[PDB]
């Protein structure tokens, strides 16, 4: 078996942990970077390049754009499997 | 008696468009535009694939180096340095004044700036430096990062000795420029100022880190990349150029019986403070900077017929600069029109509020505005007039003022108000 | 129309002396110097071997970037937009203004510019996209270089709304931004302007390139290397540094009870116009910017009592300002004091003019001159009192009137006129 969806949404929310920005209680996989955790677009870029590496997958720029929520990150790391 | 009137007596312009008042007065008018696809190997791993580039040629309306500057002078001195003397050159000719005398040396200032110091040669520098040693490295190199180098080169040909005020600003750099000369005239400093901005920034290198910024078109068509005010518009188009005014107090330029264009009236400045990213989505600090502006004139926002914007085809940018013009004039912007050149030119960065301030200044010489391009399709919320596609004649008989954005990032506001006699 | 006064309420210095406005000032009385020698394998190959830092630490008059910016910001910004934050926070807590209605913050604007781009964010961004990839590339990078990012970052942090003026003239910029700002408060724009200049460009590329120009002093040691107005005098020592000033209407300061240390006369600005390298020999574009200020400040030259000099230790450069200021003050030249502060600290490029601006406001303040260091001795042609060595007491049957010069690369002058209450 590839991967299981809770699992990558595990590493995830561990790259965002990670990230010094985001405050660990306000994390939460439906909130919203530039709504409810304060961050700019500059801080998102940083978000997916952290997904880049741990996921060892390249994000086109325009898929990123897209991705403003932890749930909708998963989803595209999911897009490999099932 | 103290406060002074000042006029721009004189126009030089090397845009993505062409070079000369006249050529690219005309092909602006017309809806040419100078953005165009990006051509080289260097360019495949990034986003961007479109810039606007100065012509260059032996053919008219192409920049030609060497008419303006001399062979050795061209390896010395980098992109946006000699673009800002040939500029500087055509605005005095344009303008007609050519001091001798030491009475107009000194009576005679220059301000130009230079948004971005061209990245290339720093990388070029470094590496030559790392690989082959100290020996190495050019004598040349400094100055060419200098940003007022391009203000010293004029000084020195023009024999302008009066108050030099090099600025840089990133994109409000043009702005400043003649604001500032603006000031100095009125309060007494200078009877003339040569004004303006340059830059040349197209490289691998900037336009990478633009994207990485995610400031630049991902769209792949030229034609349609830069689109201010329509709806499907995904960020700026970098362009490069340079552009000068030459700035006179009114008895002076009156006295050497001068042609003269139009009148600054106000200089309006602000900042945002919300946030460095992103403009404030109301538009407060616009407002704020177009108020400033109209009070420095002494004008209401009843007066103001014309409106060069600073869109820059970004979505939250250009929102927020119609939110403010809709909350100044109120219903009177309904009475105005507004236009973005930007889709013709490309963002010039530090040229743009200098090639902005020549443009709303021909506005006002002539009556006539120019079109916002790719317009074809606009919103509920983008509701005014924004001369769409094709220029439009605005002929009041009532005195013509304009106002002409320019807004940087951290917020920096600048804006100007020049005004037909 | 309406004469306003301006004056400074608040200083913020990140000094090569160290942070603090009575530290940094004893310790400039006292005679102390941060010229330092370079150290580790990156210098060697370089003819420079000194340059002046700002002490880093939590022992006091040590910068400590952690009480200025928080982590998540080290990592973010560059060190000179790091070093203006940190001189601004002091100076705004110097002046005791904290604006917290939306009159006050319209009214406050910022004039806070950097003279150069830290070259280093350029070479390692450069070589991390050619070897790893636009992927790679950081999106903090444009901002990295931008020179209105320390302006911002003020702005967003003081909620500071008015004129936002960042500007980068290298050697003068510090100068512009207050002379500048003092014109905005002067003509009714601003109640309020934070304005300074930061600089850190210490690095080998950097020194190089400055060393190639034959700019620097070649001497080993850092006791001597940087000597104005010496015989042996070499070249100059690159500092880094910053300096943040709160400016005010008299009025605005006197009735919100805010202690005032000097009060801005006039500003100077004018072109050499002679050659890009080379100075003025006779300084005639030196004399000019000052007299241009004095004409300024409504003031005579007979009323002048000292000069913060920008003599960098160069053999053409400190000459030329010797000759100006001989030929300004005429006779008078004998009666006053001219210093040169940059034997304590270096030259600051940007910051240069705002902490040389600071020094004469404090000068005023105290009656007490700070000393040209490591003038031992003295050729005939420097016959003047250039405090040498030991600082002196200010003394003068009237009030206490100053200048401070920045004279600039491609022959821009700036003087500002500075004087006690
Ligand atoms: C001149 C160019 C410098 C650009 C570097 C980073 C923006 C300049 O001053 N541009 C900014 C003036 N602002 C605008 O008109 C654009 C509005 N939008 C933006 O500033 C950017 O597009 C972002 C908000 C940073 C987009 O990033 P996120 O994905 O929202």
């Amino acid at each position: 078996p590839p991967l299981t969806l809770e699992g990558i949404q595990d590493r995830v929310l561990y790259v965002l942990k990670l990230y010094d920005k985001i405050d660990p209680e306000k994390l939460s996989v439906n909130s919203h970077f530039m709504k409810d955790l304060g961050l700019d677009s500059l801080d998102q870029v940083e978000i997916i390049m952290a997904m880049e590496d741990e996921f060892g997958f390249e994000i086109p720029d325009i898929d990123a754009e897209k991705l403003m929520c932890p749930q909708e990150i998963v989803d595209y790391i999911a897009d490999k499997k099932d | 008696r103290l406060h002074r009137r000042v006029v721009i007596t004189g126009i030089g312009l090397v845009t993505p468009l062409g070079v000369g008042t006249h050529l690219v007065w005309d092909r602006l008018i017309g809806g040419e535009s100078g953005i165009v696809s990006l051509v080289g190997e260097e360019y495949k791993s990034i986003p961007c694939s479109v810039a606007a580039y100065v012509p260059r040629g032996s053919d008219e309306g192409q920049f030609n180096e060497q008419n303006f500057v001399s062979k050795s002078d061209i390896k010395s001195m980098s992109s946006p340095t000699i673009m800002a003397i040939g500029a500087a050159e055509l605005a005095m000719k344009d303008s007609g004044w050519h001091p001798q005398s030491e009475a107009d040396q000194v009576a005679t200032g220059v301000a130009i700036g230079m948004g971005m110091i061209p990245l290339e040669v720093v990388s070029e520098t470094a590496l030559n430096f790392q690989t082959k040693g100290y020996n190495k490295v050019s004598p040349f190199f400094v100055p060419k990062i200098l940003v007022n180098m391009a203000a010293g080169q004029v000084s020195i040909r023009y024999k302008l000795k009066g108050p030099n005020h090099a600025v840089s600003t990133a994109c409000t750099t043009g702005a400043h420029a003649v604001g500032d000369s603006f000031r100095f005239i009125a309060h007494g400093d200078a009877d003339v100022m040569v004004a303006g901005g340059t830059d040349s920034c197209i490289s691998p290198l900037s336009l990478a880190g633009f994207s990485r910024a995610r400031a630049l078109s991902t769209n792949s068509d030229p034609k349609l990349a830069c689109r201010p005010f329509h709806p499907k518009r995904d960020g700026f188009v970098m362009g490069e150029g340079a552009a000068v005014l030459v700035l006179e107090e009114y008895e002076h330029a009156v006295q050497r019986r001068a042609r003269i264009y139009a009148e600054v009236l106000g200089y309006g400045l602000s900042g945002d403070a919300g946030h460095i990213t992103a403009p404030d989505p109301e538009g407060e600090g616009a407002l704020r900077c177009m108020a400033a502006a109209l009070k420095d004139a002494g004008v209401q926002p009843e007066e103001i017929s014309y409106i060069n914007a600073h869109a820059t085809s970004t979505p939250l940018g250009d929102a927020a600069e119609n939110k403010a013009i809709k909350h100044l004039f109120k219903d009177h912007a309904y009475a105005l029109a507004v236009s973005s050149t930007k889709g013709a030119t490309g963002h010039l960065l530090g040229a743009a509020g200098a090639v902005e301030a020549a443009f709303t200044t021909l506005a006002c010489y002539y009556q006539k505005l120019p079109p916002t391009l790719n317009l074809d399709c606009s919103e509920p919320e983008f509701d005014l007039n924004y001369v769409p596609l094709k220029a439009q004649e605005w002929k009041t008989e009532k005195r013509f003022i304009g106002l002409t954005n320019s807004f940087g990032f951290g917020g920096t506001n600048a804006t100007l108000c020049i005004a037909g006699l």
